[PDB]
């Protein structure tokens, strides 16, 4: 029938979108560690009202070279705009060579789209029924987008190669900020995969990824203290699901070894997650609480 | 060239007549080849007109179109030599022979009006 | 005899995509070159819901025949009995007050939503596009239903109004799985237009 | 015996589909090739609709015999009786503002929209392509009245107005139903071409 | 002329045509070529408007953008001479090349679609 | 129009390997006028800029188009027929961009 689905991020979620914006229209800071998304409207109305806007094309289109010089928070201190105008301008705000931007709508809003969601169900019940026709049962579970998201709940974070030795990958990303309560309407048609059935089928997916990759980096310092937040036995019986890009391309090992030689074809011939700077505390990407109503 | 306009008794089928076509579809052919004929009976001489010769062009890619559009027609088409018989038509480009092609495409329509359904 | 207008407003609430023209666009009304909800899929996506909530049998469905209160309500004449479509359904267009909030706010008309393609031990990332009309964007739309019996207005009309519901829960246009398809139904409004009957 | 002629202007509310040519095309025009809506549609359409206004019994839905009002309207002469129209309907055409205006911005006339037959127990959703008319555009139409007695104009024109509002609220064309062929009407003028009679406390809205 | 026939013939390739073009992949093309056609119906001069050769410059936008989008119609356009056909009609400005211009892709249309899955 | 496009390309890269993926919000932004302030176009101008900033092939093609000029005097003449001739000048070089294509 219909039922009402409600999303707990217990880690970052992010969605790939396809839009990176590099050091164009980006302002960081150093020494606060926010970075300052900008009306790109209203800060070049601005930029006409001081008559300065051939100066800032000038700059855009070569820059300088000089590390420290390259960046529009320096172009605006060059034309020393003063902190209460540059705030004035400011479209809005998180906490950095490029960055890549979830979704957003024709207003702008962020919204968990209902095709990763859907993807991520189908994903749990090809694994338990091995593709028990899935494909066919594909056609009569139906999942809503979501709702927006304020922009009080998106961070910027640090993409962190969880390893041995905890690596960081170059770039950023945009996600869903902690424990952010998510509703969305899913309905059914077909009633053989009951609400039940399908919490069950999450639960043994998760069951079976937590023996076959979580217990694996072990003896790691921020990939046991992620295992120990919360406490991972409890996570096991609730409907947890990891959602949208950035999960690990996981979500016998000779198997799985051979196979992802071939997906990563040195990679020819490694766990993803983000650790806070605020609290020393890593979370891996994409894990959610799922509850139905 | 008259077994081809006898023939049409000869496809009478069960029932369906030349795999069911029906006049309906092949209105279209008799008012193009009238429209034509009215100008045939404008001109004075024998000789046609290139402009004319040129309607013959777009009638025979009429016909083609038409038995593309349907089955029974273009079994119609081919099976009573439409084509080779507007290209010689063309090839001749003269009135009265024209008209002896008139009169052929009416019998064969008249014919096979006279059996439906 | 008589004529009841219904005047009412539609709400888009998920992505929406019709794609009749069909990088695959949308349905386009060319004298605004603007979107639009061709009505047909209104009486489509009706008439096809109605039919789940009443009986659909297996050998019904393959015949066509629908029920009888459905059949009498959008009207069928395909097994032989004649019937008039007792309501039809109109196209509907954006509200001027939305087209305005839309110029006043910068707000784009259509969004482009690309749809990633994993396949598993691949998992080769081919983008396919979809577009999508703008969330939150309001038609006007009207239904016509006409009175062929003073007894059956009342019963047509419960049906028309819980359809109406079933409507609003489920995904209209294509792509209804994914997250497409979800409006909500504002401003209703009743009023006979010909005749002398009470509403 | 006089002759009041009345002019207006159809303007079309959603899109309009005669389709009398036919893959299938639309009644369109030969002298300029501009679709035009052929009036027998006109006439039919509001004469089916003033006859289902008044009353019509199974005995009466049996062969087009219809309320004596609407006959001496729109002539029967079929029992015998002596009755030739008074109101003859004139075929519409795609009047010079709209082609100009179109021009001026590039529009076409004519949509063609696709359509999708779902099958029930097969789910295959079969293209079907109509055509029908661009929204917005309007065509030019004449009506020709007819005086056969002095005291019945008014009687007459009540009932031209009821089918008049009925045709603003109903669909004109093919397969209104799914929602094609909403039309309204404006810039209504009466005039008398030929006779002695008055026409100006005489309105049609 | 009619050289389409002789094309379409020799595109008949191993049962692909052109490599796999099919007639709904022209729609929007021919669409667009009739309305420019009925347009051009309704002048009476044989002297184009200038807005009818910025129209006719669409078409042949329409054409490049096409033939970019899809490889089948590349190859039909290509071999096809049209845009050459285009560029020369853009040229003469005149109204009955322009006709002609109707009645060759007619043409090149109804051949295509008699060979067809 | 076509002329510039055709001119440009290098024997075949046009514009060094422009694609059209860098112009897909280029096009977008067209495309919204087009549904139709001034300073809507200044933005468009602005937008421009950003684009023309993000890859330097882009910014050869832009001026080789000579777009930032024509975009200029398009505001100084504010008249909506010229922006519409515009935005159709603009469609085209996309097209011809996309016909010489790899």
């Amino acid at each position: 029938k219909n039922y009402e689905v409600v999303i707990k991020t217990l880690g970052p979620i992010h969605i790939g979108s396809g839009q990176v914006m590099k050091k164009q229209d980006y302002i960081y800071d150093f020494y606060n560690s926010k970075v300052y998304m900008i009306n790109g409207n209203k800060l070049v109305k601005f930029l006409k009202r001081k008559n300065l806007l051939y100066t800032y094309q000038n700059f855009l289109r070569y820059p300088p070279k000089n590390p420290r010089e390259n960046g529009l928070k320096d172009y605006l201190d060059a034309q020393n705009v003063k902190q209460s105008e540059w705030e004035a301008f400011v479209s809005y705000s998180e906490k950095l060579n490029d960055l890549h931007l979830m979704v957003r709508d024709g207003q702008n809003k962020v919204y968990l789209p209902g095709s990763s969601i859907k993807g991520a169900i189908k994903t749990t019940l090809v694994s338990k029924y091995n593709n028990e026709k899935n494909k066919d049962i594909y056609s009569k579970i139906k999942v809503s987008d979501s709702k927006p998201i304020d922009e009080s709940n998106l961070a910027i974070y640090q993409k962190i190669d969880i390893n041995k030795s905890e690596k960081s990958m170059p770039l950023y990303r945009e996600c869903i900020d902690v424990n952010t309560e998510i509703k969305f309407k899913l309905t059914i048609e077909d009633e053989i995969y009951s609400i039940n059935e399908i919490e069950q089928s999450i639960q043994d997916f998760y069951k079976n990824y937590y023996d076959k990759w979580l217990v694996g980096f072990k003896e790691t310092k921020g990939g046991r203290r992620f295992a120990l937040e919360g406490g991972i036995p409890d996570v096991l019986n609730q409907n947890i699901l990891f959602l949208g890009a950035g999960t690990g391309f996981v979500s016998n090992r000779k198997q799985a070894k051979q196979d992802s030689f071939e997906i990563l074809t040195k990679m020819k011939e490694a766990l993803k997650g983000t650790t806070n700077q605020s609290r020393h505390t890593s979370y891996q990407q994409g894990m959610c609480k799922v509850s139905f109503q | 060239m008259t077994f081809a306009h006898e023939v049409v008794k000869s496809n009478v089928k069960n029932q369906v007549l030349f795999n069911g076509l029906t006049t309906s579809k092949l209105r279209n052919l008799m008012e193009q080849v009238n429209r034509l004929y009215t100008i045939a009976f404008n001109s004075n001489e024998d000789q046609l007109n290139e402009e004319f010769i040129d309607e013959l062009e777009y009638l025979k890619i009429k016909f083609y179109y038409e038995a593309g559009r349907e089955k029974s027609v273009d079994e119609f088409l081919k099976k009573t030599l439409m084509f080779p018989i507007i290209d010689r038509v063309i090839k001749k480009e003269s009135k009265k022979f024209f008209l002896d092609y008139c009169k052929y495409f009416e019998a064969l329509v008249a014919y096979a009006k006279y059996y439906q359904k | 005899y008589s004529k009841i207008k219904i005047s009412g407003t539609i709400e888009v609430v998920t992505g929406l995509h019709i794609g009749g023209g069909g990088d695959s666009p949308v349905v386009r009304d060319l004298q605004t070159k603007l979107p639009i909800i061709p009505g047909s899929s209104i009486k489509g996506k009706m008439r096809n819901l109605l039919a789940k909530h009443f009986g659909l049998k297996m050998k019904q469905e393959s015949h066509n025949q629908d029920d009888e209160r459905v059949l009498r309500l959008f009207g069928s004449s395909e097994k032989g009995n004649i019937q008039r479509a007792r309501l039809q359904i109109s196209d509907a267009f954006f509200s001027e007050k939305t087209k305005e909030h839309f110029a006043q706010n910068d707000i784009a008309y259509t969004e482009t939503k690309f749809e990633n393609t994993i396949n598993r031990l691949t998992a080769v990332a081919n983008p396919r596009q979809i577009e999508r009309v703008t969330r939150g964007s309001e038609f006007d739309f009207v239904f016509i239903y006409n009175v062929d019996e003073e007894s059956q207005v009342e019963d047509d009309f419960e049906n028309i109004e819980k359809a109406i519901h079933l409507l609003e829960n489920d995904y209209l246009g294509g792509g209804g799985t994914r997250g497409n398809g979800r409006i909500q139904f504002k401003d209703t409004n009743i009023e006979t237009v010909v005749g002398e009957y009470d509403s």
